[PDB]
């Protein structure tokens, strides 16, 4: 299981 | 060399290029385990991963290029966070594409996705 650093379109 | 399997290049020659704005050392990790220490070479539109040949000194595989502006995922494991998944592909608001999937074992995991993230936006 892993955390999300970058999502496009979602972490900005 | 000009090519081995890929194309052969000089790693320091290459992390003193002009378009290079970041450099970051690591390992690829496939899924069968095995791991390569390789080189994340960061440009203002690309990302590279040189994959550092070991019997050769300071020569390195071209190993893969890919675009910035087609990254839609970075993700650390939890149980093991200096382990970053890059995720390519398409993204809008119904969900996501993926097509391509490099996973590093990156030194300093935190500075390094700063950094390209950085470049992405």
């Amino acid at each position: 299981d892993d955390n999300t650093l970058y999502h496009r379109g979602f972490t900005e | 060399s000009f090519m081995d399997r890929k194309e052969v290049v000089n790693i320091q020659t290459w992390i003193n290029k002009p378009d290079i704005k970041h450099h970051f050392p690591c390992k690829e990790v496939k899924e069968s385990g095995h791991m390569f220490p390789s080189h994340l070479l960061v440009t203002a539109t690309h990302m590279y991963c040189l994959r550092e040949i070991l019997s050769r000194k300071g020569l390195a595989y071209i190993q893969s290029r890919q675009a910035l502006n087609s990254v839609v995922k970075i993700t650390s494991k939890k149980k093991h966070p200096e382990l970053i998944t890059f995720k390519y592909g398409n993204s809008s608001a119904s969900g996501i594409e993926i097509l391509a999937i490099e996973r590093y074992l990156i030194p300093n995991a935190g500075d390094a996705t700063r950094a390209i993230k950085q470049q992405i936006m």
